[PDB]
């Protein structure tokens, strides 16, 4: 895979300087190589919900069709992001609160 | 239907530039006065440009001049920023002439004397010479529109004249910019602001005048025949 | 952040708090 | 552990999950046996001080090596009460500042360190007292109002005792929750405690703080209301040359 | 709602919001300017159901002409959670907010709200337009960096 | 248009009946079209069998039984609608033939007796409840079994959990501590788990002989010599150990609860429980945790054998291992049908107590049934469930995906067998074996998150409560046509390939064949597999599967778009998307909000009011059309007649159109002419461009209902009156109250205009002669009754719809005590979109409209047409929702091809078709350009020539072959519309489907300077007039602390809120144009001191001179 | 467009909150007395566009910064007593 990104990412270097998804990702405008990867590369390799990663890895990228094994097997990080962001975003101001109540004065 | 005929403030320098400001035109027509200005005001404006430049001793640009303190690319274009002035009305070619001292540095406004031609930019750091500097120069004005390059007309006055890009248009710059002003419950009406550079020449406000001209007189060719 | 020396009066602590607070959520939680 | 979790142990001075042995002594290490019992001894000259180990346990430290007071065995987190008194308070600011900050940094954030430094000496307001000159002698102490007594009974009206203490790391809750001003200490988790005493002693505020005179619907001690800026007038011109012609009357 | 028309210094605020934010400053100022004989028929002719006469607009504006309100989204964080800015009498019912600003309020144009509020006494105007105009905190205040950054479009063009 | 059909995999089944879950399951609990002889356990026909052989006081001495034979369900006594009309709960009594018996004997079977009232289930899988359509949830908990699990307190030990059904047993945990001892964990009490093992018999030697030499685990359950007693003595400590206070030893009595019987642990009958406690455990089983009167002395049966694999597990030989508690082997479904059952339980149960009650009050000759039975306990906590239950939401009816997709739902909480939002993150994740059953998308952002999930499409809830996929045998080589839905555990032991496979006829075709097992991917050869996939559609949601090309878009983003589809509310002109995947004719199919023929027939009559239509033979019916009524999110379904007079009728074909509907296809939005790009900034971060075209054409225009409510109640001092007669109005402000006081239809009503006129009394004084003097002699009646009419809230307003009157008395209404007469004013209001709403696609890519541009600007294509959204590329690559890029593509063909498509889940459209129908359309649009007398004009030329320096068309190649390359390519050359010249660098153009959803800011932004302050807590809170008040939360007093906002901070503080002096001298001042504060002294600081005195306390305040200030004056 | 002459007027104090104390202190005489109060008066008054022309900005605070940016007023921190502040002050036409 750090073999497809690196050279989906010196493809639009060598040709294609002006492409968008390149012009944006270089500039500071979109995106970052861990999407471009996955929209132009590959996915890569899939870690099960048990931590253990597969030894099947997604093989396509958005851009082809990503197939519903694949689409499955990738989804289990689909929620441990969301369920992460909406620990993070409970507590309000938790630990502003605990600084202001020393620091205020 | 509604909204009553704008009000037009015009802020000038005097030569170069002058900001045009038509105020409460309906949602739209900012665009639409504004754009087709600038089109012509770049493009349709007549004017006068070196056009080609004969120097004793020496062809091509790529040159040595000797004596000569720059060279042949910076007079080129030191030359593209002169502006002259056509008294002649009829006229529609003039050639310039120069006689250039030792130790002295040529202004624009050591020329040929001339009478019937107007140098409007007598200063103008045109070239340079040395202790023992010799330069002699035969510059062809020309009548025109827009800004046309050399490898277009290819202008040859002599068989050894080098021939330079034409900016025969005294508007150098035009920018405008539609903002929104309000008529009372009425937020957004446009408001077009007219930005125009003219190297001193013709004015700002007369290019305006012209390139509306232009405009006008080019929508009256919509009459059915 | 006017990249001058502080104003006597700036109510430094809660700066801090909310300085070091607002990041706190872009922060992992997995522990 | 990681993230905000780390950031709380850490702001809050809690003693953690692998506190991962540090030495208490100077000296020079000795690991001894494997998978049956796994011990380590920092003996210097005189003591010998023995640090068992998990057995799992990832240490750091192999043996002959020479070691330092309060030096990290084991590899895990450190215990920020073991640090304080093995090494003191300075070298205690100093691990919760850069701790603190190597989360941020590993994340993606980036503040200065005064912000989390601010906060960090607040965990440290406080001192406990051993041998009084005074007051009872247990009770905690804000570091400067014993200074108020240190540096007071040893120079105008000096003698009797300097009032010995010991350094105080307070977390930052616990600190927060022993804050002088009732005001202020109301508005924790149990307001009638605070009441209660402050009521029985003819307690005053004063009113330093912010988060006392918000309460009261003061004019916040801050900013255009700081002491410093407030009382600045301004006159105009023919205002004070004509205020001048009333003054000598 | 984005507002790439504004400067940096300027708001959304639409029309009829404006209008009632600002009410009882623009019954003194109807008074001020004539029609309004009174402060009380002021208050009146702002009440007869819909349909505003235009010379109101007019006085309405002059009440803001430089005043500044105080936006606010969501979880407020930092200080820069609250903004001040010089309100524009705009179009439409969404708050207009200027695209630099929305870093540090971590706006998003997909259905965020915000607050605004009117600082009333003269010190609480002096106090938003010198220490939270928008376009006097240009750089963070926890690393000393820009916080007022060209972005996501503005580089794109650049 | 004609329409395209993509891909291949042959669908062998259509898709399940949908609200199946709902619908099937109450059935198989009132089997009530069934002979009550039949009537096979579980329901309400099992709880009454739970209950009903029911004793009274001693054990055979004293007479009186009582004994169910069979139920019966009642009839409905009110209409579908009275009853939503009425107010009422959709009913049915529900009677008992039950039988009481004697000592002397007699057999009265008294003529049923009425229970209590069951809450019928409507056609739809929803009820209706109080009026108000509600949906009860299906709950998620622990299949019943048995399981150890690893001890959280306690590292390298385990616990031990004996779970049955719920509400038929109690949470028995084995675990053993520091000590040794092994302790029963039982009703959250605690003792030595060997005082039971004692009682049922267990010798302190045959201990040892059965869970001995592996550990020395043992010898901690053992030492207690004291109590390795004598068997009956053992269970009378337990039961002075259980039950603190009545120490006799007819202990055999509570024992017999945690023991046999089918009154407590009831594991099952002899199914989920029993099968899966032996094939873990040591095999061979009955159906009791234990039983007991084997002759009159208890028998154990699981307690010991699962101690044994406890142990078994605390060292253990491989074999003996932990038990998955998040497998879909090891979690059940309760139905509707079961928790309304579970419910009778309660129900019953009650109404036994006080049956026994009754038998001990009552002299025994004359005792019936009717006389024993009460009918409450049996309401009451049978309304308690469908009224105040977690379980029961209303229902969610924007559109009719959101209601369809709200009767699949599975939540993990609900009541007691349920966590708490506080608990559950290894739940949470999307564990393996959700394929197929549960779906890996469509959970809540954030908070529930995992708690809560989708039924799968195909997924079907089985016999016991285990969701089941269908699958495809594989007869080694040939795909067989049968199908095998089978269980999350029934499948870890097959070979399963997907459907993305290839064959040939009616085999695989390919040699390396794609599977997996248990969980792993898999790559396995041909003979080597048993079983296939499907569909794809297999293994997300209804919703999920609605994504035309999910297979392009990040999971995250279509969950984004998975959801949000459910916000999206109907259009007048709604119309199905360009885009299709196939189930969009279904899903309107299954909600039943569109209406359908019975019977192929012919229609003979045909207006905005009904259908009717001539059945062939079968009589005629006539279909009566719902027609601008108002869904419980105030969004309008309203029914459209899609068929002509005199025409014969498809078997079940659309008679007519739902909410949103086209022509019997979902239509959750438009299709409309789209082109990524920036704008000029109108479309930063998320913000859509609009064309006012799009309002011209009244396109995402939606019809919104508010609904307002006026009670009239009794009162201490008179009746609340719904009168015209408002005292002092005037009969212009009347204007629109017919002679009742309510508002006529048609009605236009604007904010503050009277929807119900209503005077109240109130005695506020007495007022003081000369005011009685001057009264009369200047003529205006003093009057007793103040005004309090119901009026519109600012903001609102609309035309009058309907209204809704419901009196006291009037035959099924029930209003609460108090309450006489209510009325209802129903306001509809066209909208139109706006500038602050916002639109999604399918693909979540959501957003709010920010600017509308009128047709001359707006890029348009040279033919003219302008586009009609300008949307941001900036918001493809961060997320990765490649799919609306290509739904974009396919549906530029359509415009120009003139066709919408119907491209499946991970079956659709691929490039290759894609560009064909690109090249197809090119060729129809630039055919016409030529045959018009055109061609690549300057503006093209132009751009088509920068478009090769970007190696974007194919250089050598004609200006036209080159306009063909791009359109292809499926970008296109736009035209600025603010002036003429060409956009340098071409630009994907085409239709996409966008939806317009809740949300609108007509419902948001408000705006107050003052008004209405709170008496209570005296801070400006509501607004009859003017409306509103802001919060200031403590995170913006941090703000204001952190600028250094000094009086701001305190202007929030006093003069705009409590502070009564201040803010009347800051309003004072504002009217006469003066500076504003000096506020004397903030109120809070009075208020507080006060408050303070007020429980002792003297509380000085104090100047720097230390003396005192008397911050009151007064 | 940020504050009018913001950077000149924050050099003009030590804590920038003075600035702004300033600001309002005079924002407050310079209402409290209809502007026959100025300093900058002759053709320095601050200006308002309309459906008219140039009418003076009714704007204290935005009057009292353009005041300030010109020397011409004086930051007493404890110059002139308070309660011969409020003195002189109702003198030259204040009701
Ligand atoms: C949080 C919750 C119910 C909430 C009211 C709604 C869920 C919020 C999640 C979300 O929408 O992101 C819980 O729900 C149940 C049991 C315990 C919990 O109870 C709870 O924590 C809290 C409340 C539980 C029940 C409340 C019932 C009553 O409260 C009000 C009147 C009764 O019904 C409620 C209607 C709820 C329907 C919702 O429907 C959703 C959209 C909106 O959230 C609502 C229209 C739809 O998207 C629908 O598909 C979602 C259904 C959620 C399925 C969850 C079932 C388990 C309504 C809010």
């Amino acid at each position: 895979t750090e073999k497809v990104t690196q050279a989906v990412f010196k493809n639009f270097e060598e040709n294609y300087p002006f492409n968008p998804l390149y012009v944006m990702a270089q500039s500071g405008a979109r995106g970052n190589p861990q999407q471009i990867r996955q929209l132009c590369g590959m996915r890569g390799l899939m870690q099960k919900p048990s931590g253990e990663t597969f030894e099947v890895p997604v093989r396509s990228s958005f851009r082809e069709g990503l197939t519903v094994l694949e689409y499955f097997i990738s989804s289990h990080g689909a929620r441990k992001g969301g369920a992460d962001t909406a620990l993070r975003t409970a507590d309000s101001g938790y630990l502003t609160r605990k600084l202001v109540d020393v620091a205020h004065e | 239907s509604k909204l009553k005929a704008p009000v037009f403030t015009a802020t000038t320098q005097g030569d170069h530039y002058g900001e045009f400001v038509l105020e409460p035109l309906e949602r739209g027509f900012g665009v639409t006065l504004g754009n087709p200005l600038r089109r012509i005001l770049l493009s349709s404006i007549p004017g006068t440009a070196v056009t080609s430049v004969y120097i004793e001793d020496v062809l091509h640009e790529f040159s040595t001049i000797p004596g000569v303190k720059e060279d042949v690319v910076e007079i080129i274009l030191n030359l593209k920023e002169l502006v002259v002035r056509f008294l002649d009305p009829k006229m529609a070619s003039t050639t310039l002439i120069l006689r250039a001292e030792g130790p002295k540095e040529v202004r624009a406004g050591d020329f040929t004397p001339s009478a019937d031609v107007e140098i409007m930019n007598p200063d103008l750091h045109i070239a340079t010479l040395e202790e023992g500097g010799k330069l002699y120069m035969e510059v062809r004005v020309d009548r025109g529109v827009g800004y046309v390059p050399a490898e277009r007309h290819g202008i040859k006055d002599r068989i050894n004249a080098i021939p330079v890009d034409a900016i025969f248009s005294p508007v150098r710059r035009v920018a405008f910019q539609v903002e929104d002003t309000r008529l009372g419950q009425r937020t957004d009406l446009d408001k077009l602001t007219l930005r125009i550079w003219t190297d001193g020449s013709v004015t700002p406000l007369e290019a305006l005048n012209q390139a509306v001209a232009i405009l006008k007189e080019h929508l009256n060719y919509f009459a059915n025949p | 952040s006017m990249a001058r020396p502080v104003s006597i009066g700036e109510a430094v602590g809660v700066v801090a708090a909310e300085s070091i607070g607002e990041p706190g959520t872009q922060l992992t939680m997995r522990t | 552990t990681q993230g905000l979790p780390r950031v709380i142990e850490l702001f809050e001075a809690r003693r953690p999950k692998a506190k991962a042995v540090i030495s208490e002594i100077d000296g020079v290490v000795r690991i001894e046996e494997g998978e049956d019992r796994l011990s380590v001894f920092v003996e210097s000259e005189g003591f010998s001080k023995e640090y068992k180990l998990p057995k799992d346990a990832r240490l750091l430290v192999k043996d002959g090596d020479y070691v330092e007071a309060g030096q990290p065995l084991t590899r895990g987190a450190i215990d920020p009460h073991q640090l304080l008194e093995a090494k003191g308070p300075e070298a205690v600011e100093r691990y919760l500042v850069d701790e603190i900050q190597k989360v941020y940094r590993a994340q993606g954030v980036k503040l200065h360190d005064k912000h989390i430094e601010i906060v960090v000496r607040q965990m440290l307001k406080y001192v406990e007292v051993t041998d009084p000159g005074d007051s009872r002698l247990l009770e905690g102490q804000v570091l400067e109002k014993w200074d108020v007594e240190a540096l007071n009974e040893r120079l105008i009206a000096e003698g009797k005792v300097p009032v010995a203490w010991k350094p105080l790391l307070m977390g930052v809750t616990k600190s927060a929750l022993s804050t002088k001003s009732w005001l202020s200490a109301a508005s924790f988790q149990n307001t009638t405690h605070v009441l209660t005493e402050a009521a029985i002693a003819g307690k005053k505020d004063e009113l330093i703080g912010l988060k006392e005179n918000v309460i009261l619907g003061r004019l916040i001690p801050a900013g255009t209301g700081s002491d410093f800026v407030r009382f600045t007038q301004v006159v105009d011109q023919r205002t004070l040359k004509a205020i001048e012609e009333a003054r000598k009357e | 709602v984005v507002g790439p028309q504004l400067k940096l210094h300027q708001c959304g605020l639409p029309k009829r919001m404006a209008l009632e934010l600002f009410k009882p400053f623009l019954l003194k100022k109807m008074e001020e300017k004539a029609f309004a004989p009174n402060v009380k028929a002021a208050r009146r002719m702002l009440e007869r159901q819909r349909d505003i006469k235009d010379e109101v607009w007019d006085a309405l504006e002059e009440v803001i002409h430089g005043k500044v309100v105080l936006l606010n989204r969501a979880p407020t964080l930092h200080r820069l959670g609250i903004q001040a800015f010089q309100p524009v009498l705009v179009e439409g019912q969404s708050i207009q907010l200027h695209p630099l600003v929305c870093e540090a309020f971590n706006a998003d144009f997909d259905g965020d709200q915000m607050a605004v509020h009117v600082p009333l006494s003269s010190f609480a105007q002096a106090e938003a337009r010198i220490q939270m105009l928008s376009a006097h905190n240009l750089l963070s205040p926890a690393s000393g960096e820009p916080l007022a950054k060209p972005s996501r479009d503005i580089i794109l063009g650049l | 248009m004609e329409i395209k059909r993509f891909g291949r995999i042959r669908e062998v089944i259509p898709l399940p009946p949908l609200t199946e879950i709902q619908v099937e399951s109450y059935k198989k609990a009132l089997q009530a079209d069934v002979p009550p002889e039949k009537r096979e356990n579980v329901g309400i026909q099992a709880a009454f069998k739970e209950t009903f052989p029911i004793e009274e006081g001693d054990k055979g001495k004293g007479g009186l039984v009582l004994d169910f034979l069979e139920y019966r369900i009642g009839d409905p006594p009110f209409s579908q609608d009275e009853c939503r009309e009425k107010d009422l709960t959709y009913q049915a009594p529900l009677y008992a033939r039950l039988q009481l018996i004697h000592k002397d004997t007699g057999l009265i079977k008294e003529d049923e007796v009425f229970l209590g009232h069951l809450p019928l289930m409507t056609e739809d899988g929803s009820f209706i409840i109080n009026g108000a359509d509600r949906v009860i949830v299906s709950q998620i908990h622990r299949s019943p079994g048995v399981y150890f699990t690893p001890d959280p307190a306690r590292p390298g030990r385990y616990i031990a959990s004996i779970i049955p059904l719920p509400k038929r047993g109690p949470w028995i945990d084995l675990e053993v501590e520091a000590s040794g001892v092994v302790t029963m964990k039982v009703n959250k009490r605690k003792f030595p788990l060997v005082l039971l093992l004692r009682v049922l018999g267990y010798d302190q030697e045959t201990l040892v002989r059965e869970l001995s030499a592996y550990g020395d685990l043992v010898q901690g359950l053992l030492d207690e010599a004291v109590l390795a007693m004598r068997p009956e003595e053992a269970m009378v400590r337990l039961f002075t150990l259980l039950r603190p206070g009545d120490p006799p030893k007819k202990d055999k009595a509570l024992a017999y609860l945690f023991g046999l019987l089918a009154d407590p642990k009831r594991y099952d009958l002899g199914e989920a429980g029993r099968y899966k406690a032996e094939e873990k455990l040591g095999v061979g089983l009955s159906g009791r945790t234990l039983v007991r009167f084997e002759d009159g002395e208890f028998k154990d049966e699981v307690f010991l054998p699962t101690l044994r694999y406890l142990f078994a597990l605390t060292a253990g030989v491989p074999g003996h291992e932990v038990d998955d508690i998040d497998h879909l082997g090891n979690r059940r479904i309760r139905t509707v049908g079961e928790l309304m059952a579970d419910q009778f339980r309660v129900g019953l149960a009650r109404l036994a107590r006080g049956v026994r009650e009754r038998m001990v009050m009552g002299s025994p000759d004359t005792l019936t049934p009717a006389k024993l039975v009460n009918s409450r306990p049996l309401e009451a906590a049978l309304r308690e469930f469908f009224s105040r239950s977690q379980l029961s939401q209303f229902k969610d009816e924007t559109n009719p995906l959101s209601s369809l997709r709200h009767k699949r739902r599975i939540s993990a909480l609900g009541p007691g067998g349920l966590t708490r939002e506080r608990a559950g993150f290894d739940v949470r994740d999307v564990h393996r074996t959700h394929y197929g059953r549960i779906c890996p998308v469509e959970t809540p952002e954030g908070a529930n998150i995992g708690l809560i999930t989708s039924l799968a499409a195909y997924a079907r809830v089985d016999a016991l409560g285990f969701i089941r996929t269908p699958y495809r045998r594989v007869k080694n080589g040939v795909v067989t046509e049968e199908v095998v839905y089978m269980t999350a555990s029934e499948e870890d032991r097959y070979t399963i390939a997907q459907a993305n496979t290839p064959l040939e006829g009616d085999r695989i075709a390919t040699d390396r064949v794609v599977a997996r097992r248990r969980g792993e991917p898999v790559i396995v050869a041909p003979e080597e597999v048993e079983f296939m996939d499907v569909s794809p559609k297999q293994v997300f949601s209804l919703n999920t599967n609605l994504i035309p090309f999910l297979e392009h878009d990040d999971a995250n983003r279509a969950l984004m778009g998975s959801n949000m589809q459910t916000q999206a509310v109907p259009l007048i002109r709604a119309q199905a998307p360009v885009v299709m995947t196939g189930l969009e004719e279904r899903v309107v199919r299954d909600s039943l909000a569109a209406l359908y023929a019975e019977e192929d027939g012919e229609v003979v009559k045909v207006d905005g009011t009904r259908i009717a239509v001539r059945y062939e033979d079968g009589r005629l019916v006539e279909h009566p059309l719902r027609r601008y009524a108002r869904s419980n999110q105030g969004t309008a379904f309203d029914q459209r007649p899609r068929v002509r007079v005199g025409q014969r009728v498809k078997k079940g074909d659309l008679l007519a159109d739902g909410p949103a509907s086209e022509e019997g296809f979902l239509a959750l939005g438009q299709n409309v002419l789209v082109a990524i790009m920036p704008f000029d900034g109108y479309n930063f971060e998320d913000a859509i461009v609009i064309s006012e075209e799009l309002l011209k054409r009244d396109f995402y225009t939606s019809i919104h209902i508010e609904r307002y409510e006026i009670e009239a109640r009794d009162t201490k001092l008179g009746p609340e009156r719904i009168t015209r007669d408002i005292p002092h109005l005037s009969e212009a402000a009347l204007r629109d109250l017919d002679e009742e006081g309510i508002v006529r239809i048609g009605a236009e009503v604007k904010p503050g205009d009277i929807l119900v006129g209503r005077t109240s009394f109130k005695g506020e004084q007495e007022p003081s002669p000369e005011e009685r003097l001057l009264r009369s002699i200047f003529g205006e009646k003093a009057r007793d009754v103040k005004d309090t009419s119901l009026r519109v809230p600012p903001g609102e307003g609309g035309i009058v719809v309907g209204r809704l009157r419901l009196r006291r008395g009037d035959p099924g209404v029930e209003l609460k005590p108090g309450v006489r007469e209510v009325v209802r004013v129903f306001v509809a209001q066209k909208r139109k979109l706006q500038v602050g709403d916002k639109l999604a696609n399918r693909h979540g890519n959501k957003g709010v409209v920010a600017k509308i541009l009128p047709v001359e600007d707006m890029p348009h294509l040279p033919d003219g047409t302008p586009v009609d959204v300008i949307l941001n590329p900036l918001g493809v690559p961060s997320r990765m929702n490649l799919g609306q890029i290509l739904e974009t593509h396919l549906g530029l063909a359509g415009y120009f091809l003139g066709q919408r498509y119907i491209s499946p889940v991970f079956d659709g459209a691929t490039e290759p078709e894609i560009k064909e129908l690109l090249a197809e359309a090119f060729n129809l649009y630039f055919g016409k350009r030529q045959g018009e007398g055109f061609g690549v004009d300057k503006r093209e030329k132009e751009v088509l020539a920068r478009a090769e320096k970007l190696g974007l068309v194919s250089p050598g190649k004609s200006p036209e072959e080159q306009l063909k390359e791009l359109f292809d390519l499926g970008k296109v050359v736009l035209y600025d519309g603010r002036t003429g010249e060409p956009f340098e660098g071409p630009i994907v153009v085409g239709q996409m489907f966008i939806m317009k959803l809740y949300h609108m800011v007509e419902d948001k932004m408000h705006a107050r300077s003052t008004g209405p302050y709170s008496l209570i807590t005296q801070q400006p809170l509501g607004g009859k007039a003017q409306f509103g008040g802001q919060r200031f939360g403590e995170m913006e007093v941090w703000a204001l602390e952190a600028y250094g906002a000094a009086h701001t901070l305190q202007e929030m503080l006093t003069i705009k809120s409590d502070d009564i002096e201040g803010r009347n001298a800051a309003y004072q001042a504002i009217i006469k144009g003066e500076d504003v504060p000096e506020p004397s002294v903030p109120e809070s600081f009075r208020v507080l001191v006060k408050e303070l005195q007020a429980l002792a306390l003297d509380v000085q305040t104090l100047d720097e001179k230390d003396n005192p200030v008397d911050i009151f004056e007064g | 467009m940020a504050e009018p002459g913001i950077d000149k007027l924050f050099g003009m104090v030590d804590s920038k909150y003075r600035l702004t104390v300033v600001v309002a202190k005079r924002a407050q005489q310079l209402l409290r007395h209809r502007f026959k109060n100025t300093v900058l008066e002759p053709e320095e008054r601050p200006k308002m566009r309309t459906l008219e022309g140039l009418y003076d900005d009714p704007n204290a605070v935005t009057w009292a910064m353009k005041e300030l940016l010109t020397g011409r007023l004086f930051f007493g921190e404890n110059l002139v007593p308070e309660d011969r502040l409020q003195k002189e002050m109702e003198r030259l036409y204040p009701t």
